[PDB]
């Protein structure tokens, strides 16, 4: 029915500028338009951008008003965003979602992309726990690694993906050094400590790294 | 310019309770607010348009009201996909404000938590970092109070406790207390306590070890 | 036409077009019946009233107090017969161009607000006694092609209809109020957008001409945003108006058997000269009244600040003065390098009340911070504009400014910007108000002792605020430099922006001695003719190439406006030869060019009163110098039969010969875009005398 294929929103720096391309299609954006969503991540809501590619009537929020230009090609109903001034705090998924006609209606969305406007791209240190025989508070007991000192959260399963059930993966710390940190712990008998040596599978987004890291009495 | 408070901003509430959402405008504010849907890692979506009328593919489980100015959705009835976070919108030339967050959550029988203890690894204390990993896992709900006893001595600010969301198991929680010090507050600091005083372990179990 | 042939295609219908003029605007139109027949309140020109009224609380008051869109229009415009249009355009800035549908809403705010307003009786009232006064009062017409116009209304009015055409509200039509109000919707209306860069993007063609446009409609979301929004926050109607004129009854010529503004009153603050009309016998009264002050001369911060206190104070009252301005009933506030100056025009009804609230609110005034920096900043960009002027109009500036005891400088004024605060001014106006100075002039169909009144009224208003303190007659003291009478001096000052060149050569002759007056007047025209014969037309240098006399601070003088880049010693030396030329030329005229020359000077001179308005100007003249001889037209006159041609020659050579000790010379040379000298302009004035004072009156 109503598509809205985002593109465009990739990497960018703080002070920053991109463009945006939204194939909005399946519809017209000679009818009722699309707008533009901040979402920054554990952020709420704000209103980026909007586009009359029927009128020419752009609109911005107040502190982004007039540092941005923004048009929309309706002979192919392709919608875009000139974004500039890109600041380091607008790391947010800016959506391109219809709104239909209705009074308040947006009901079609894309999934948005997380245009980020990050500082650093690290390979993580992951570390894993120490267990000991004060660790084993009975039979039950966990094992996690440490995935220290990386910047995206990283994915992390175990023993080549086996160990998913249990598998507690905190969301991870941003640090004041630009740098996430999460761990993800997973219920393991107290006998299988050294037993099976669960290895984490832990893949940092950015940088592309695959640290297979041994957790091990 | 006009703001939006989307009450409540959080909850919990099982499959099949009836919920009144209330996004309380600043102003006078006509037929000009929707109702949004986001499930968390997804794209959101409207639930209620016209602040009454529901958009298709929305079931009939979700019903909003104009109601005066701090206009309510009243969700009939939960299910099991109902989780997610959810917003509003005020629609006009004036800069467009939204909800400020109401994620469901599910009422459950107050679990306890998995309350270990974790020394960072020696490769880690190689690094010049001890990161003592307190772990809580699977509890219901995430209202606890964990304190650490550096020394025997209440500490505070070298505590770092992520939690994980509502669990595909059984819809608690994890915690993992990170105890963020040096090696030469790692050797210093021999006795390491940690205390959790959950809303249901009201008893604080006080989780220690020695080296 | 029996149907609208606007004929659905067209309704809520975008139409952005590329003009030919390098013009922007935005119509949208209502095909509205003929409603010819129902004259009787005229539902679309009441709409031309209502929907062109821009007063307090009003739409294009929040939108000036928003400062997007300029002025616009909304009334009746007739389309074909059967059908009329209702075309509403606006002014377009750049800046609107982004918020188009918002102007529509607050367009559709206003509807919703005379919608909720509904009908008004008052606004029925009195404009219909403005139309029956202004009908009642309509002065004059060119008789060809208004003969053409009621011919027009002959066709769609009877032979007793063509005067009495629109001129008189019958009765209020309140339901044709609401039958135009049906026609005025959402739903009716056409989108006609005006912008030339369109040029490529427009597709849909005009048959004749070839023009293209677009159709590219507006969705439902924002036409639903439109309907959906019929509110009501920040805009509000007017009300009734303060004043009418109604006494038109005129009052007889008592015993002043005086033709003259004459000197009834004088006490230390105010000075009256009076006059009663005798000529044309119209109820309005023109008012004249000038605010000198010390304060005048002080700083280039000063002149900014009474400047800008002036600009922004009429611009400031005009939001309460919208009904005046739609009366029609006229004013003005203007500055002077002595201070400000006053006048009140229009009807003798209630100007001394109305006029009472204009002084007590100048008085009595409020500061806003912000509006005021926008102003600020608006008249900042204004003076830097001021550099990149024409060099005839920097000439002006120079006759303004060489001509002086002392002036300010445009760079003075440039630093002196960033000097500026608004406490500094607003703690100055109380030191301003409590010494300054208000000589009074009264004229029109009016009365004597009421007249005392309202002029002690309202300068016993001025005391009861801020206790303005008279002056002393020294502390009236006036602004010229004295020359070596022989010696020609020149400056050059090379231009910024444009490539012309300009020249002028100066002569004072004297104060405005009957002697002088017709001197420099028949002495400029009787060059003014063979100029027109050779250099304009036979040489043909430049364009801007005018000769004319000089009138100012009760002094005489001779200019040359003459703007064009030439060498500057080469068009000097042209200039000398034209000096030659009328050397031997009027030498040349014989007695019979002379006469009719002198018959020309004379029809110059000679024109019948025609206004108050024109006669009041050259009375205002007569104000500045302090001179008032109302008769000098006669005495001028026969003085100008006195001169001969050989009277005129001793007019030449003490004077105007090139060794003569009279010799009023000085030149101001202005380059391109890129004897002695004047060293500076310190040194301009710097060793001097002056002159003696031209006695008073």
């Amino acid at each position: 029915e109503v598509q809205l294929v985002e593109s465009g929103g990739g990497l960018v720096q703080p002070g920053g500028s991109l463009r945006l391309s939204c194939a909005a299609s399946g519809f017209n954006i000679s009818s009722s338009s699309i707008h533009w969503v901040r979402q920054a991540p554990g952020k709420g809501l704000e209103w980026v951008a909007s586009i009359y590619s029927y009128s020419g009537s752009t609109y911005y929020a107040d502190s982004v008003k007039g540092r941005f230009t923004i048009s929309a090609d309706t002979s192919k109903n392709t919608a875009y965003l000139q974004m500039n001034s890109l600041r380091a705090e607008d790391t947010a998924v800016y959506y391109c979602a219809r709104h239909y006609s209705a009074v308040a209606g947006l009901d079609y969305w894309g999934q948005g992309t997380l245009v980020t406007v990050f500082n650093q791209i690290k390979p993580p240190s992951v570390f894993p726990l120490a267990p000991s025989s004060k660790s084993t508070s009975g039979g039950t007991a966990a094992l996690g690694c440490l995935v220290k000192d990386y910047f995206e959260p990283v994915t992390v399963s175990w023993n080549s993906g086996a160990l998913t059930s249990g598998v507690h993966t905190f969301p991870a710390v941003l640090q004041s050094s630009g740098l996430y940190s999460l761990s993800s712990v997973v219920t393991v008998p107290s006998s299988s400590l050294g037993t099976q040596t669960y290895i984490c599978n832990v893949n940092h987004k950015p940088s592309n790294t695959k640290v297979d890291k041994k957790v091990e009495p | 310019d006009i703001q939006m408070t989307q009450s409540p901003s959080s909850l919990s509430a099982s499959v099949g309770d009836r919920v009144t959402i209330t996004c309380r405008a600043s102003q006078s504010v006509s037929s000009a607010v929707a109702w949004y849907q986001q499930k968390p890692g997804k794209a959101p979506k409207l639930l209620i348009y016209s602040a009454s009328s529901l958009y298709s593919g929305v079931p009939s489980r979700f019903s909003g009201s104009r109601s005066g100015t701090d206009y309510t959705l009243t969700i009939s009835s939960l299910q099991p996909e109902d989780f997610a976070t959810y917003y509003c919108q005020q629609s006009y030339f004036n800069p467009i404000t939204f909800g400020q967050g109401t994620k469901v959550e599910i009422k459950r029988t107050v679990a306890a938590p998995s309350v270990f203890i974790f020394p960072p690894s020696d490769e880690q204390l190689k690094s010049g970092t001890a990161s003592v990993v307190c772990l809580l896992n699977n509890f219901y709900p995430r209202e606890a109070k964990v304190q650490w006893k550096v020394d025997n001595a209440l500490q505070s600010g070298n505590s770092q406790e992520s939690v994980t969301e509502q669990d595909s198991k059984d819809s608690t929680y994890s915690l993992s207390s990170t105890l963020t010090l040096s090696k030469a507050d790692y050797e210093k600091h021999k006795v390491y306590a940690c205390e959790v005083t959950h809303q249901g372990l009201s008893s604080p179990v006080t989780k220690s070890f020695n080296r | 036409f029996p149907e609208h042939p606007f004929q659905e295609e067209h309704l809520k219908q975008l139409y952005k077009i590329v003009p030919i003029k390098d013009i922007r605007n935005l119509y949208v139109t209502f095909p509205i019946p003929d409603l010819q027949k129902y004259y009787k309140s005229n539902p679309g020109h009441y709409l031309g009233h209502l929907i062109g009224h821009e007063g307090p609380g009003s739409l294009l008051s929040e939108l000036k107090s928003k400062g997007w869109v300029n002025t616009l229009v909304g009334g009746q415009k007739e389309g074909a017969r059967g059908f009329m249009f209702f075309i509403i355009n606006v002014d377009l800035t750049e800046e609107g161009l982004l918020h188009v549908e918002d102007i529509i809403l607050h367009m559709f705010q206003y509807i919703q607000k005379l919608r909720a307003e509904g009908p008004q009786e008052w606004v029925f009232q009195e404009l219909k006694d403005l139309n029956a006064v202004a009908f009642r009062f309509k002065d004059k017409e060119r008789p060809r092609g208004y003969t053409s116009k009621i011919a027009g209304i002959l066709h769609y009015y009877p032979l007793e209809e063509v005067l009495t055409a629109e001129y008189l509200l019958e009765e209020f039509r309140p339901d044709l109020i609401e039958m135009v109000l049906d026609k005025l919707r959402p739903e009716n209306v056409r989108v006609a957008i005006v912008s030339k860069s369109f040029e490529g993007k427009t597709d849909r063609t005009e048959e004749w001409y070839g023009t293209q446009y677009k159709q590219e409609a507006i969705p439902d979301e924002v036409i639903k945003k439109w309907q959906n929004a019929d509110l009501n926050g920040k805009f509000k109607l007017p009300t009734k108006n303060e004043f009418i004129p109604t006494n038109f009854e005129i009052l007889p010529l008592e015993k002043e058997a005086t033709p003259y503004p004459a000197l009834i009153k004088d006490t230390a603050m105010s000075k009256l000269w009076f006059k009663q009309d005798d000529k044309f016998f119209l109820p309005k009264a023109n008012l004249n009244f000038e605010f000198f002050s010390p304060f005048a001369y002080v700083d280039p911060l000063h002149s900014n600040m009474a400047y800008l206190y002036l600009e922004l104070l009429k611009d400031s009252l005009n939001e309460y003065a919208y009904a005046a301005e739609l009366a029609g009933l006229s004013y003005d506030l203007q500055n002077t390098i002595y201070g400000m100056y006053l006048s009140v025009k229009g009807y003798n009804d209630k100007q001394p009340i109305l006029l009472k609230k204009i002084i007590e609110k100048m008085a009595t005034f409020e500061i806003d911070e912000k509006r005021f920096e926008i102003i600020k900043e608006a008249y900042m960009r204004s003076l830097n504009n001021f550099r990149a002027e024409q060099p005839h109009q920097h000439a002006m500036y120079y006759l303004r400014l060489l001509m002086t005891e002392v002036a300010w400088t445009k760079d003075e004024l440039k630093e002196a910007l960033d000097d500026v605060t608004l406490p500094r001014l607003k703690a100055f106006i109380p030191q301003l108000l409590s010494r300054l100075h208000i000589e009074a002039l009264l004229h029109g169909n009016i009365t004597k002792q009421a007249a005392l009144g309202i002029m002690q009224m309202v300068e016993d208003t001025l005391i009861e605020h801020a206790h303005t303190k008279p002056l002393l007659p020294s502390q009236l003291v006036r602004y010229e430099v004295q020359l070596p009478d022989r010696g020609w001096f020149v400056y050059q000052q090379r231009n910024e922006v444009h490539n012309n060149s300009g020249i002028e050569i100066y002569y004072q002759t004297d104060m405005q001695s009957t002697s002088e007056n017709m001197f420099l007047e028949l002495f400029a025209q009787i060059i003014s003719e063979p100029a027109f014969n050779t250099l304009r037309t036979k040489e043909q240098l430049g364009y801007i190439v005018f000769s004319g006399p000089r009138r100012a601070n009760g002094i005489q003088g001779l200019r040359f406006i003459i703007q064009s880049e030439k060498p500057p010693h080469y068009l000097e030396s042209r200039v000398e030869a034209f000096l030659i030329t009328m050397e031997k030329s009027i030498e040349d005229m014989t007695e019979e060019a002379f006469q009719k020359h002198i018959q020309a000077l004379a029809i110059r001179r000679l024109d019948k009163p025609k206004k108050l308005s024109a006669e009041s100007a050259k009375y205002w003249g007569e104000i500045i110098s302090q001179q008032y001889n109302f008769d000098r037209d006669n005495t001028e006159v026969a003085y100008l039969k006195t001169l001969t041609k050989e009277d005129i020659i001793k007019f030449y050579k003490e004077m105007l010969a090139v060794d003569a000790p009279r010799r009023h010379k000085v030149s101001v040379h202005v380059l391109a875009r890129e004897p002695e000298v004047i060293q500076n302009m310190t040194e301009f004035k710097r060793g001097l005398p002056l002159f003696p004072l031209v006695k008073p009156h």
